[PDB]
């Protein structure tokens, strides 16, 4: 899997 | 108390909400084996930060509807809809 992060 | 649930209404901006996100369903969790969305990063003296938005927070709700089961890119798509507001409800640990 992957770790994600979005800024929003 | 263990978990404080508040509902955080943050006044939109043009460059957005001043948040990230991680985590969904799928995803490597933002902690333990929880795969829910969390707050990630807070802009200082951003729209999330006036509303009251900290790093950690689970968030539970969007405006209204439940994220319960949501895949990262659901989270993403809604937090940048056309609203000039965004209403949610999250868990902080205390």
């Amino acid at each position: 899997g992957s770790y994600l992060v979005t800024s929003v | 108390i263990e978990e404080e649930e508040l509902t955080l209404t943050i006044l939109r901006q043009t460059g957005g909400l001043g948040i990230s996100i991680a985590g969904g369903k799928g995803s490597t969790p933002y902690k333990g084996d929880d795969e829910g969305i969390f707050i990630s990063r807070v802009s200082e003296e951003g729209p999330a930060a006036r509303a009251g938005v900290r790093v950690g927070d689970k968030l539970l709700e969007v405006n209204g509807v439940a994220l319960q089961g949501a895949e990262h890119h659901e989270a993403v798509e809604a937090l940048r809809g056309a609203g000039t507001a965004v209403q949610m409800r999250v868990w902080r640990e205390r």
